[PDB]
RNA sequence: GACAAUGGUAGGAGAGCGUUCUAAGGGCGUUGAAGCAUGAUCGUAAGGACAUGUGGAGCGCUUAGAAGUGAGAAUGCCGGUG
RNA sequence: UAACUUGGGAGUCAGAACAUGGGUGAUAAGGUCCGUGUUCGAAAGGGAAACAGCCCAGACCACCAGCUAAGGUCCCAAAAU
RNA sequence: ACCGAUAGUGAACCAGUACCGUGAGGGAAAGGUGAAAAGCACCCCGGAAGGGGAGUGAAAUAGAACCUGAAACCGUGUGCUUACAAGUAGUCAGAGCCCGUUAAUGGGUGAUGGCGUGCCUUUUGUAGAAUGAACCGGCGAGUUACGAUUUGAUGCAAGGUU
């Protein structure tokens, strides 16, 4: 028997048009143009998920370095001392300590300076 | 019961259809390769 | 008064009466949990050392065990007919630090 | 998640003044670019400008090493066919002293919308006095 | 309370009419009849007959005094175009569009 | 010379910014009471009488 | 539950979703079916529900069967509109 | 941890650079034709300012965790003025 | 286990007819109000056309250009935002402002900071200045009959089968 294609192509074309809303001009109205930008956004999100871990780890290192220059020391001499002292506190926690509690960062610096 | 029928397990299969999408593995070229005499409609050379 | 605990491969700074989200736990919803590894205690209390301070455990009650919002993993190669789409919902566990 | 970001509300900018009497051009411009950018404090927040205002007095008496007073030429074009101008380093210090220092610092800042608002916090003067006495700029020793 | 009046199958092209409707929009009922009468566009006598009948509905059917009526909404929509042919050189033939618009005037009392 | 590219709705609506007309510049005649153009006669009952 | 494996074109192999029709069974509907529109919903994907508007008489579900069974492009064809 | 044998279905017969052993050319060519490896082809990621073929290294998915490779640590721009 | 108005005969329709060629000849487009015309008496603006009410009907945004009424496209209002800025127009991070959901690690807008030269064909190699696409909708390409061979399944077995 004959099988007229109906209501099945409009349904899957409307999902892609809705996935691209807020775009500029014909990028949110026409189907052939929005389909390509939907595919480009999927490839962009996969690359930016693995790059979000890169640019945040470097953001903490600067804030730690700025807090170390106040005590006559650099970042390279601070993480070497925390190892010989057996501290094992990551960058994310050292960044939130110096911002909130200034007294706590002096105790970690004195222990790391005594380890030489 | 005609409302509960089951064929013998392992006796029936679904045919293959080439040229229907790309995820099937038999899309554009439809299992023929690139240009040549064995890619045009009408077969190729006789084995004789 | 805060503390730094290692729970799911990472480290979190906790406080009394706080809603935190961590990796999946084997405990049931409504029960209690206890973090044994504490790395740093400070704030109002006296400063302590490291890697792990003696005792000073943290107790917390379980609130909910659910899944996050769904994402769509789509990649493709141009001029090469090869694309693949996946989906993902990562489970999590919510706790409330009642005592530090 | 658990990281602190500084918005427009909690930002405090200070005024500093630097003395350029007996210092190298490139060695001085690099440390001033750090003060303008805001990398001196723990609340960096890259997408927001947290730098401080800086003032450089005594723009003259900027020292060069080697044959730089003569062998360093500054080029610029004017979008006209054949129109190209050249000024040596020694002559720029004599006519427009502040321009020699102001361009060496602006060449180290990023060229963005935010990197242009940061370069507007610099005030360079050839003399030994600054007009901005209303504020209270504190002296700063370069390290 | 409102009063509408629509003119359909108006032979004048739509975007030629929208240039004049952007002048009476928001004005009073007295200031709009004068603006339309002292201008020399093609759609001037057409828009005036539509704005005049919209005031006749506001007094006969509805009960309100025309001393303080303002023009609330004015716009022009599309219509069924007419397809024509213009013979050109070397046997070619071009297309000519005899367009059509729908005029709509809405008056109100601001209450 | 033919257009190399299509025209946007943004670029088309920016060009027609100044494609407008102004008010005819009318005044009121204190003989016929109705509006009229300047330096012209009242088109209704009346005359110039300058 | 321990260990190991999971980048991929031409190509080989396996497992699934959806459209129309027939058979048997069992259901829904003028207290409003199909379709159309919107939504912050559920699945590993193809895809599946529900509520609210419009609509005015048909249509799902389970197990098998048979195919004019899936569209983004061929200076593709017809219609409409820039 | 693979090899050989029997049977079913294929695709491919336009290759490129780089290191090296050699013909031809003029110890010319991103030239051309052979031997032996690697990468691309069919390979994302980091480095060489941008740069299929060069150096490091082979992406099942998620994380605002840690340690290294080639290359790097005055500013742009993460780390020694 | 045939089609349901781009389908089925070229033709559901007054079609081998408009129309196109000196001629032999070639050839389309066009179905649907409602159960029943019960097809809007009368009033108002207007020269008319077309409208605003009142009536008919279960429904008139079912009024003969009459069932449902999609997209392209053309408009009328408003909540955020934009006139020193170098843009495959997205993505990740993120203030401020404005709303309140299929109730959950909420929705709309986006000051500013990172990273980023469309898709398909054909190629040793393409952002390519190599090819194709103005846009939207519909239609549009491994099939069936008869033979051969190799696999899975079922019946019987020195027999098996018309």
């Amino acid at each position: 028997p004959r099988v007229k294609g109906g209501t099945v192509t409009r349904a899957r074309r409307k999902k892609t048009i809705k996935l691209a809303k807020g775009y500029f001009g014909s990028k949110h109205t026409l189907y052939k143009v929005a389909k390509q930008q939907v595919m480009k956004s999927g490839q962009y999100a996969f690359r930016d998920r693995r790059q979000r871990k890169r640019d945040f780890r470097k953001l903490w290192i600067t804030r730690i370095n700025a807090a170390a220059r106040q005590h006559e020391m650099s970042y390279s001499r601070l993480m070497n001392g925390l190892k010989k002292a057996g501290i094992d506190i990551n960058r994310k926690m050292l960044s939130e300590i110096a911002i909130s509690d200034e007294k706590a960062f002096a105790q970690l610096v004195t222990k790391a300076k005594d380890a030489l | 019961k005609l409302h509960e029928l089951k064929p013998a397990e392992g006796s029936r299969k679904e045919r293959n259809r080439v040229g229907r999408g790309v995820a099937t593995g038999n899309g554009k070229t439809s299992g023929r390769g690139h240009k040549g005499q064995k890619a045009r409609s009408g077969g190729g050379v006789r084995p004789g | 008064m805060f503390a730094i605990i290692e729970t799911g491969g990472k480290q979190i700074k906790v406080e009394e009466g706080q809603e935190i989200f961590v990796e999946k736990l084997d405990v049931n919803e409504g029960d209690t949990f206890t973090f044994d590894k504490v790395l740093f205690v400070g704030g109002d209390s006296v400063k302590v050392g490291a890697p792990t301070v003696e005792g000073a455990t943290v107790t917390a009650t379980v609130n909910k065990q659910g899944r996050g919002k769904k994402i769509t993993v789509f990649t493709y190669k141009r001029r090469k007919n090869s694309k693949r789409k996946k989906g993902h919902r990562q489970p999590y566990t919510k706790l409330t630090i009642d005592k530090i | 998640r658990q990281t602190f970001m500084a918005n427009e509300s909690n930002i405090e900018r200070k005024w500093y003044v630097i003395d350029a009497e007996g210092q190298t051009l490139g060695r001085l411009s690099s440390e001033v670019a750090s003060i303008l950018r805001g990398k001196n404090k723990v609340t960096y927040t890259p997408h927001v400008d947290t730098g401080d205002y800086v003032i450089v007095i005594n723009a003259s008496k900027i020292e060069f090493t080697g044959n730089k007073e003569t062998d360093k030429v500054y080029y610029r074009h004017s979008n006209h066919p054949g129109g190209i101008k050249s000024i040596t380093a020694g002559e720029l210090r004599r006519t427009n002293p502040e321009r020699l220092i102001e361009n060496s610092i602006k060449g180290m800042l990023p060229s963005t919308r935010l990197g242009e608002k940061q370069g507007k916090k610099l005030f360079v003067y050839g003399g030994a006095e600054h007009p901005h006495a209303a504020q209270q700029p504190e002296n700063y020793e370069l390290r | 309370m409102e009063a509408k009046a629509v003119a359909r199958t108006i032979r004048i092209a739509p975007r030629k009419v929208r240039l004049v409707l952007d002048l009476i929009r928001g004005k009073n009922a007295a200031e709009a009849i004068a603006i339309l009468k002292l201008t020399n566009k093609a759609s001037s006598p057409v828009i005036e007959k539509v704005l005049m009948s919209a005031l006749a509905n506001a007094e006969h059917n509805y009960d309100m005094n025309t001393d303080e009526l303002v023009v609330k909404e004015a716009y022009a929509n599309e219509g069924p175009t007419l397809k024509r042919f213009r013979p050109r050189a070397q046997g070619r033939a071009s297309a000519i569009n005899k367009r059509t618009s729908h005029i709509t005037i809405v008056v109100s009392d601001a209450k | 010379a033919v257009p190399k590219r299509r025209t946007s709705k943004t670029r088309k609506n920016k060009r027609r910014t100044h494609f407008k007309i102004s008010v005819p510049g009318m005044t009121e005649c204190p003989n016929c009471g109705e509006y009229k153009l300047s330096h012209r006669v009242c088109k209704n009952c009346g005359s110039y009488n300058g």
